[PDB]
DNA sequence: TTTATGTACTCGTAGTGTCTGC
DNA sequence: GCAGACACTACGAGTACATA
């Protein structure tokens, strides 16, 4: 009950008090919703970091090329501390940083950050990854790894917005409705796979199969730009309300019996 | 109570003016109850299987089976989740249903049947809605009735035969409960109304109720009571056949599917399905009603009807092996839209 | 009447003897003979070996014509000994190659009589002829002193290293908190003969042992006033606790390197 | 008469099992010896595996040693991995009980105890993997008898360690002596071919046949006419569709006309017969007919198999029956 | 154990007590003997089908290296024993870190059926193996390799135990018959070879049950006929007749023939499906569509039978599938 | 029981940074860190057996010398690295005052760091951020995905790649010249092919072949150690003739003693890692392989199921 | 957020034991 | 010596992961 004690401290404190976390959207900081003055920090603009690295490079004797800082911030995803660590490590043996080995360094130090469920649905439903050219770098193994980040929300996220897009990967002679039906078939198959996974048998080696049948194949036929925008899953709320309604139905069934 | 469905129920086999052959068979069983085997009554719902079970129970021991009480029993599962399920017990018998969560009704069956078997020689254990068991409690039952039988007996009531596994079919006697004939429905409704105080212009209303009920006497009695209450206790020959709001929703969904075959109409179909699943409805019956309402639309072709029924069979198989019914139902509607378009 | 009879003077003796090595051993293989009763049992890790032996003089009456192999379980044995008044006189009873033994918990000397029985356990492991050998050193220190030293040193490191060289006992235990270096000089006292640090010398030894196993050894210090430790570079450590008529060894296996 | 005829006439001797002659002779010759292997009984339900194992245990030890040297587990009992790891392992590693003078003199007591795991196909694979080396290590002191009706659920190592005894289905030829004996003992008036009909309807089991015979005898006792039980009463009580309704179904199927077959299927399901029985009747009518082409028979055989599998999955039988009839009608 | 031998099944009675008594795996046995004579013994990993002689080989190896009391010097853990990561952290660590208690030798750890260990247990076992490998060797017996962590696979020397060939089964059968004073006809021996499917326990069990089957254990010889009633497997002549009736004869004759064959001595549709599969694999088919249809339909039928169902409908399905598959070829 | 000779895997483990082959840039950077002394926090990741933890140990040995007994705290999965009983250990070790050379710091080798819980890494976050002047950390995990992003935000990412055939061959030839065993180039290339860039596997196969036949010729190598079954599975799935695929299946997997579930899992992995055929075709191949996988896991494991899987894979591959 | 076992981790609590003290 | 104080092991409830 640490978060509850911290919230109760926030209600009653006679000293200045601040908190530092990373993800407000987690439900465990939900009580902090209106007990604190929220200040949001974002990804800084590349100009200030560029100036700081110019000062650091001219102070630490190694040469730095201005066009390289943009790609370093882009690949590091706005992580200034990791940028400084990258500069130090590169300057250990190769003090000169040019535009030749920029792609080598960017690929070697690329950060495989986890992805949020809405962004997971957006990347899964993007029509470029299933194109011929787009599959050379983003192979289906990367799609499985992207699913496995959040394996509890991706099957629910794909199902609720795979029918609210313009499809961009339609086969010739195939309409949008046919693709929707053929995706729904494999979603139904993934339901059965999940039921075998989460049962008494408890076959958890079947997760990679469920990944394909519930996220990859259904989104490989309806890929495209959103008709509206990605909506949060509603099956959880509908299922909760249905469970409570079932409980109240059982109460009146037993009372009148 | 004021409801007519539970006000006029035949207590004895003598009052069972429904099936002469089935009543005679039950009386044959009740003639020598010293060696009565485990039973399994199957048939369409609303036939009156539970009425036969209670009538046989009071024919075995005597009057007093129909007095009932409620005894909530606390049951603990994995971790410390509490799913206390009450049992509708009574002297001389015990009534249980798998209304508990299906994934862990096996423990309810195991410890409750072991508790009742600690000792008029046997106590009958009626299991309503036995087709809803999850093939795990049935495994316990296989040896439960076989090992202890001189002290416990089961009257295993279910409206369908397919989910019941082979050994349970093997060790239980099978009793068949056909649905009433339309003439018998009209006769029962006429006896009810003449014992009641509702005025009828012509017995054609009873025949119309029999036709609309489709062999289901329970919903027939419910609809007759609703009509009598709505018609100021005087039925009219021009009274429209009132349907359950569920049937209205299914028919509106079928009309929306038939007329508009776009993705957006599928979105409203999904919303309607979400509402219906929130409205305490099993997946099998809703898919069956949707399929049979789709096949009753006259603008279809025989090829479209065959495709619809084949995909309905496929997706019903999928329902029998799935957890979230919404995906299977949405897939079935998508396939229907693809075929009709 | 029964072939094997062993009536203890008091249930307290057997309770203490069982509780001496109950924790460190799960399966015990008693071997009753006319010379006495022995029990060679091995730990689950197969590192610590216990060799119980009770002479015929510790029994008020004893008679066993045929050798009997009583393989048992110490958990259930201790559970059986847990119930029953400690002043009562226990009488072990067994048949000719039986499936169980009978624990006569005769209350006081009359009235209440108990018939607790424990099903015999099929342990086919033969007794191991590890009696003794030419040990390099033979020291003898009071049980309380050794228990206190081991308990103090176990909090400082996970390994206690026992070193003997030139008539001197030295315990060292280097760890994270610190490094104990408890040392003992041998002596003898006529005033209090119980406390006397006896010693013998053939070759210096530097053998290291685990902490938990040494704690398991010192849990049995309540049985004997004196404990005798014998070490060798090519032999397991021996901890001979002297009993009223027999003994209770503890063959501990040292670590290497 | 305090018990049903199923358990009242349950075999009490190994010779009383009037089927599975190979397994019974093997078990008897093993009873003479002591080399009892880890058994694995399998077959259709009602073939007599539990009866055989109980008779074998009773003849091995006797009524006194049932409670001491027999451990029987079910799916009703908890059979998690912890139970297999502790309870079964402890009972296996315990030494055998002490046979008395009476038991040793009268019965051929062997120096081992049998662990019977009824309906063992329901255990998780992890529990079976834990059971493997328990079975292997303590072979000299305990015997394992796995009684499952599905082999495929039992993992490969247990099927390798356990000697397999398939229990053959009990058709009309195999198990007619038992039914005749039961009729003689119970004084049940019977027709000539009534028992053959009973064994035909009871597909590969004798428990169902005994239950059907008991029901028919009870009905005849109620009527009290002293009349032999005809095939009609048994056929009606068995729940199989009469030939008139099946002929009507075939006539509706032959003409096509989806609306007519749909209406007749609705009425038929209102009358409420078991759809598996209807599929069986349709199979024994269509396949044995000689008025149909080869290609039609291929397609209808595949259709009947698919419908039977889908029904065995445990689905709504109305839709499956309608689909099967419509698919047959379009052939 | 009780009453020494002669009260055990033939599976556990004829367990090899020496590395010379292991047949079939000549290369593995010779390599292991060379290893232990030259004094080097790396972390061994024995992989193979059930019944091929993995645990027998490692038990014989531990008996050869140590004395008679090999169990006093080996920490042999199995799936029956609890093998959580706490067990690895305490029992395995203590056994590997300490010195031998009965003589001067290296500790040996045998982990039979180690595929059942959890991922975290294998992760701990990785560093446990790699740290204390100076005077402790780990042996891992695994039937399944996909359940083993690739780090664990990359650490132990892999030995593959192939299914037993014909000669090894023949030699073991000859030894068993010599011991048991039993006689067996060569055709029965060939039937046993075909019935084994690479398993040795199946051979020993069938020999035991067939000796029990005979009225007179001596004198009478075990023929393939006795093998086929005792095991219950279909005879090859029955399979050939059924397949011929299906291929050439019409539905009435084929259905009657299959029913008669099944009801003659209680055959099951299973073992008959893959008997037919073997016979059809012994054919040459011009069109790949025949092979595709046969494989798919027979796999579906075998799956349905594994789930259970009506045997008559499944037999009709088998006949229909075969007859429909052998008409697309022309 | 004679004392066993140390295996060649551990006997010839490198003790200096020069002997590690492969990833020349990473090794040179580690050497420059070694002589420079300013070791930063780093996380080392890669496939198993390519020299991850040995580089960590060699760098720890080189940076600080006689202080190696107490100046480095090594932790692993065998130690119960939890949130509570272990935060105090690193807290004390980092707070421990030990006098080093001016450019050297204490090293905390959290070996096998991908197995730690989330809370342990959350505590390690501020533990690393506070005492960055005194102690430095060294994570060595097979997979870097388990490490949370705050830990990745303050660490130097050193990604090792699978060893090239030339470097493995070079170090193998070094081992042969130190051991003087007769070798043939065909046998060496067979060892390289079997190892698949896994160095410890190469050394173990070399050990087995040397001590089993004396000569490491290709025939002896293939006799002792089998070719990797992923390659056989990939060959089987890519064949054009169904009869050829069935024959490869039977002869190379069913008669070689491979479980059906192993074949199915390897086929799934090969299909998901395959790139020659069209993406959609791989999708239906994965779906069918998964259906066969469900059939195998439900209990029915038979040659017929694998044959049906291959038949349907050929149905999809040949485009009806 | 339902899932549905088995595993592992973490914390909290309740006693149980020996250790100081008057 | 009895009483309190003390820190220890043992136990129970809760959460989170499950393929690379
Ligand atoms: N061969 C047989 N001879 C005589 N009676 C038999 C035979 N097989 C079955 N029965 C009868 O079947 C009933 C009990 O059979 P069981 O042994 O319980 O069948 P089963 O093997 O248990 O089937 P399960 O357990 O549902 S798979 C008794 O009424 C027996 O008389
Ligand atoms: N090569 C062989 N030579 C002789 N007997 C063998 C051979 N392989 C197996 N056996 C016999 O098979 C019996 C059981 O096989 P085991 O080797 O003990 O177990 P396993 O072969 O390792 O199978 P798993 O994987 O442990 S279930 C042994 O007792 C032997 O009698
Ligand atoms: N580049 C290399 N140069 C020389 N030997 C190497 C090299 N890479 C690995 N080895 C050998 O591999 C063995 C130990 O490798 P490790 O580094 O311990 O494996 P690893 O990189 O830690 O992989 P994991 O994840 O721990 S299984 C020793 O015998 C080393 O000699
Ligand atoms: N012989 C009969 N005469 C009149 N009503 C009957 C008869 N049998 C059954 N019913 C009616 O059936 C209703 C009970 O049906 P029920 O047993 O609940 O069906 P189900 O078992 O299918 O749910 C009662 O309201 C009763 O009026
Ligand atoms: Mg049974
Ligand atoms: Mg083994
Ligand atoms: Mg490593």
């Amino acid at each position: 009950g640490g978060v509850g004690q911290l919230a109760q401290f926030c209600r009653k404190t006679s000293t200045p008090l601040i908190l530092i976390c990373n993800e407000r959207n987690l439900p465990k900081m939900r009580p902090f919703d209106r007990v604190c003055l929220d200040i949001q920090f974002r990804r800084p603009d590349a100009n200030s970091i560029k100036s700081r690295l110019m000062t650091i490079a001219i102070r630490e004797k190694f040469k730095l090329d201005p066009n390289v800082i943009d790609r370093l911030i882009q690949t590091t995803r706005g992580d200034i501390r990791q940028v400084i660590n990258l500069l130090s490590t590169i300057s250990t043996t190769t003090k000169t940083i040019n535009h030749e080995n920029i792609n080598e360094i960017s690929k070697a130090w690329e950060k495989n950050i986890a992805l949020k469920p809405f962004d997971i649905a957006h990347k899964m439903l993007d029509g470029q990854i299933y194109s011929d050219i787009g599959s050379r770098n983003f192979t289906l193994n990367d799609k499985i790894a992207l699913y496995f980040d959040d394996f509890d929300f991706t099957p629910l996220m794909i199902q609720e917005n795979y029918l609210s897009t313009r499809p961009s990967v339609l086969k010739p002679g195939q309409s949008h409705l046919e693709a929707v039906a053929e995706a729904a078939n494999c979603i139904s198959l993934g339901d059965i796979v999940e039921k075998k996974i989460r049962s008494s048998e408890q076959l958890w080696s079947l997760l990679p199969l469920h990944a394909v049948l519930s996220s990859v194949y259904p989104a490989s036929k309806v890929a495209g730009h959103m008709a509206g925008r990605i909506n949060f899953t509603a099956w959880l709320g509908q299922n909760s309300k249905s469970a409570k309604y079932y409980r109240l139905l059982q109460e009146i069934h037993y009372h009148t019996r | 109570m004021s409801l007519w469905v539970d006000k006029y129920r035949p207590k004895s086999l003598n009052a069972l003016s429904h099936n002469e052959e089935l009543t005679n068979f039950l009386k044959s069983l009740s003639d020598q109850p010293r060696d009565l085997p485990h039973l399994l009554l199957y048939g369409p719902n609303g036939t009156g299987k539970k009425t036969r079970c209670m009538a046989l129970l009071e024919s075995i021991f005597g009057p007093g089976v129909y007095r009932l009480k409620i005894d909530v029993r606390q049951f603990v599962t994995a971790s410390n989740r509490k799913l206390e399920l009450n049992v509708v017990s009574s002297p001389y018998h015990l009534e249980i249903t798998p209304s508990d969560m299906g994934n862990n009704d096996r423990i309810v069956i195991q410890e409750l049947l072991k508790e009742v078997a600690q000792m008029h020689r046997y106590k009958c254990v009626i299991i309503n809605e036995a087709n809803s068991l999850t093939k795990d409690a049935q495994a316990a039952l296989r040896r439960t009735m076989e090992k202890y039988s001189k002290n416990i007996r089961l009257i295993m009531v279910c409206d369908s035969m397919s989910p019941i596994i082979a050994p349970i079919k093997s060790r239980c006697l099978l009793i068949r409960c056909p649905a009433p004939s339309d003439s018998e429905i009209s006769t029962i409704l006429s006896d009810v109304v003449t014992n009641e105080r509702i005025q009828l212009e012509t017995k054609d209303i009873l025949k119309r109720i029999a036709q609309a009920s489709n062999g289901n006497l329970r919903v027939s009695l419910l609809m007759l009571e609703s009509m009598a209450l709505n018609n100021e206790l005087a039925l009219k020959s021009s009274s429209p056949i009132i349907k359950p709001d569920w049937i209205i929703v299914i028919h509106k969904l079928t009309r929306k599917i038939v007329k508009e075959r776009s993705v957006n109409s599928l979105i409203e179909c999904r919303a309607v399905l979400y509402d219906l699943l929130a409205h305490c409805i099993p997946a099998n019956i809703i898919l069956k009603e949707l399929t049979f309402s789709l096949l009753d639309v006259e603008t279809l072709n025989t090829t479209n009807k065959s495709s619809i029924i084949e995909y309905s069979s496929v997706f019903d198989e999928r329902l029998s092996l799935g957890n979230k019914a919404i995906f299977h139902l949405e897939g079935f509607i998508a396939k229907v839209m693809c075929c009709l378009d | 009447a029964s072939m094997l009879e062993a009536k203890f003077e008091e249930a307290s003796l057997f309770k203490r003897i069982i509780d001496g090595f109950k924790d460190c051993v799960q399966l015990v293989n008693f071997q009753c003979k006319e010379d006495g009763i022995i029990a060679q049992a091995v730990d689950d890790s197969r590192v610590l070996l216990v060799s119980l032996e009770i002479g015929v003089e510790a029994f008020q009456e004893y008679r066993c014509d045929h050798p009997v192999t009583l393989g048992m379980d110490l958990t259930s044995l201790s559970k059986i000994l847990r119930c029953g008044n400690n002043t009562d006189t226990l009488t072990l009873i067994a048949d000719n190659t039986p499936d169980s033994i009978i624990l006569l918990f005769e209350d006081t000397k009359k009235d209440r009589i108990a018939e607790y029985s424990l099903k015999l356990m099929d342990i086919d492991a033969d007794f191991l002829k590890i009696e003794e050998l030419q040990y390099d050193s033979t020291l003898s220190l009071p049980s309380s002193e050794f228990s206190k030293i081991v308990r103090d040193l176990s909090q400082l490191s996970d390994s206690i290293n026992i070193m003997i060289t030139k008539e001197t006992i030295k315990f060292v235990a280097d760890g994270d908190i610190g490094s104990g270096s408890v040392i003992i000089k041998p002596f003898v006292d006529m005033e209090h003969p119980e406390t006397s640090i006896k010693l013998e010398m053939d070759q210096p030894v530097d053998l290291t042992f685990g902490a938990k196993y040494l704690l398991d050894i010192i849990k049995g210090s309540s049985l004997s006033d004196r404990v005798g430790i014998r070490l060798s570079s090519e032999a397991p450590a021996l901890f001979q606790f002297d009993l009223k008529s027999g003994f209770l060894q503890f063959f501990l296996a040292p670590k290497f390197n | 008469a305090q018990q049903p005829w199923v358990e009242k006439y349950r075999p009490k001797n190994l010779d009383e099992v009037t089927a599975q002659d190979h397994a019974v002779t093997v078990l008897k010759k093993t009873l003479k010896s002591a080399n009892l292997p880890h058994m694995l009984f399998y077959g259709p339900p009602g073939t007599g595996k539990t009866s055989t194992i109980l008779a074998l245990t009773k003849e091995l030890y006797g009524p006194d040693l049932m409670k001491s040297r027999i451990l029987e587990l079910n799916a009703s009992d908890e059979r998690g991995i912890s139970i297999v790891r502790e309870k079964v392992k402890n009972f296996a590693r315990l030494t055998v009980s002490k046979p008395s003078k009476h038991d040793l003199e009268n019965y051929p007591c062997p120096p081992y105890k049998i662990i019977i795991l009824d309906e063992a196909d329901s255990m998780t694979a992890d529990a079976q993997s834990a059971l493997r080396r328990t079975m292997e290590t303590y072979s000299g002191v305990t015997r394992f008898c796995l009684i499952c009706n599905y082999v495929t659920r039992i993992i490969d190592p247990l099927a390798s360690r356990c000697s397999k005894f398939r229990f053959k289905a009990l058709d009309a030829s195999n198990a007619i002596d038992r039914l005749r004996f039961i009729s003689e003992q119970e004084n049940v008036k019977c027709d000539d071919g009534v028992l053959e009909r009973i064994l035909d309807i009871s597909a590969g089991d004798l428990r169902r046949g005994i239950t059907l015979l008991q029901s028919a005898s009870k009905g005849a006792q109620y009527l009290g006419d002293g009349k032999n039980i005809t095939s009609t009463q048994v056929e009606e009580l068995a729940g199989v569709v009469p030939h008139d309704i099946l002929i009507e179904i075939v006539e509706k199927v032959k003409s096509g006309d989806f609306d007519e077959i749909k209406k007749y299927v609705n009425t038929f399901m209102k009358s409420g017969w078991s759809a598996a029985s209807v599929v069986n009747q349709l199979h024994e009518y269509y396949i044995t007919n000689d008025n149909f082409d080869t290609n039609f028979k291929n397609q209808i055989s595949w259709l009947l198999f698919t419908t039977d599998s889908r029904l065995n999955n445990g689905t709504n039988e109305h839709i499956q029956l309608l689909n099967l009839l419509v698919k047959i009608s379009q052939l | 154990e009780k009453r020494s031998k002669e009260n055990l099944p033939w599976v556990e009675k004829y367990r090899p007590e020496t590395l010379d008594e292991v047949y079939g795996q000549n290369e593995v046995i010779t390599t292991v003997r060379k290893f232990v004579d030259e004094g080097k013994l790396p972390h061994l990993l024995f992989y193979g089908p059930p019944g091929t002689g993995k645990t027998s080989t490692i038990v014989a190896l531990a008996r050869e290296i140590y004395g008679k009391n090999y169990s006093n010097m080996v920490l042999e853990l199995n799936a029956s024993d609890d093998r959580g990561i706490d067990v690895v952290r305490n029992q395995i660590k203590d056994f590997a870190s300490t010195r031998q208690i009965f003589s001067k030798g290296f500790k040996l750890i045998i982990l039979d059926e180690a595929d059942a260990m959890t991922n975290a247990a294998q992760n701990a076992l990785r560093r446990v193996i790699e740290r204390y490998t100076k005077n402790t060797r780990f042996c891992v017996l695994a039937n399944y390799a996909h359940k083993l962590t690739p780090a664990l696979l990359s650490r132990c020397t892999r030995f593959r135990f192939q299914p037993l060939p014909q000669e090894a089964i023949e030699r073991r059968i000859a030894n068993v018959l010599v011991h048991e004073k039993l006689k067996l006809s060569p055709n029965a021996e060939k039937a046993l070879i075909e019935l084994s499917n690479g398993d040795m326990r199946r051979v020993l069990n069938v020999l035991q049950s067939c000796k029990a089957t005979l009225d007179n254990p001596d004198e009478d010889e075990i023929s393939d006929d006795v093998i086929y009633e005792c095991c219950g497997a279909p005879r090859p002549s029955d399979l050939k007749a059924v397949l011929k009736s299906i291929l050439e004869d019409d539905w009435g004759t084929a259905h009657y023939t299959l029913n008669k064959v099944r009801s003659a001595k209680g055959l099951a549709l299973i073992d008959l499906i893959e008997g037919i599969v073997k016979i059809l694999e012994d054919y040459e088919l011009q069109n790949e569509e025949t092979r595709v249809h046969l494989l798919t339909k027979l796999a579906d039928i075998e799956y349905s039978i594994s789930k259970g169902g009506n045997d008559q409908i499944q037999g009709s399905a088998v006949i229909g599938a075969i007859k429909a598959s052998f008409e697309n070829e022309t | 029981t004679l004392s066993l000779q140390l295996p060649w895997v551990e006997k010839y483990r490198p003790q200096v940074l020069s002997d590690i082959v492969g990833n020349k840039e990473t090794i040179d950077r580690l050497q420059q860190i070694a002589k420079d002394g300013n070791m930063p926090h780093m996380i080392i990741s890669g496939m198993p057996g390519i020299g991850k933890t040995t580089s960590v140990h060699c760098l720890a040995h080189e940076l600080l010398g006689r202080s190696y007994a107490d100046g480095v705290l090594e932790l692993n999965a065998s130690d119960d690295r939890g949130i509570d009983v272990v935060r105090n250990q690193i807290k004390h070790f980092a707070q421990k005052k030990l006098h080093l050379p001016p450019g050297k710091h204490k090293i905390v080798i959290l070996d096998e760091a991908d197995s730690m819980t989330a809370g342990a890494q959350q505590a390690l976050r501020r533990t690393m951020e506070l005492y960055s002047n005194s102690t430095r950390f060294a994570f060595a995990c097979n997979q870097s995905n388990k490490i949370i992003e705050p830990l990745q935000s303050r660490c130097a990412i050193l990604r090792y790649s699978k060893l090239s055939d030339e470097d493995v061959l070079k170090r193998l030839l070094q081992i042969i010249k130190l051991e003087d065993v007769k070798y043939t180039n065909d046998g060496l290339e067979a060892i390289i092919f079997t190892a698949e860039g896994d160095m410890r596997q190469a050394i173990n196969n070399l050990q087995s072949t040397v001590a089993g036949h004396g000569l490491v010729n290709a025939d002896n190598v293939f006799k002792i150690v089998d070719s990797p079954h992923p390659l056989i599975v990939k060959k089987m799935l890519l064949a054009s003739n169904l009869e050829d695929s069935i024959q490869i299946l039977r002869t190379d997997l069913w008669k070689k003693g491979y479980s059906s579930i192993d074949i199915v899992t390897t086929s799934f992995r090969v299909t998901k890692n395959l790139a020659q055929v069209k993406e959609s075709v791989r999708l239906e191949m994965i779906k069918e392989i998964g259906l066969t996988h469900m059939r195998i896991l439900e209990g029915v494991g038979t040659y017929l199921q694998l044959a049906s899987m291959l038949a349907k894979i050929h149905k999809l591959n040949n485009k009806a």
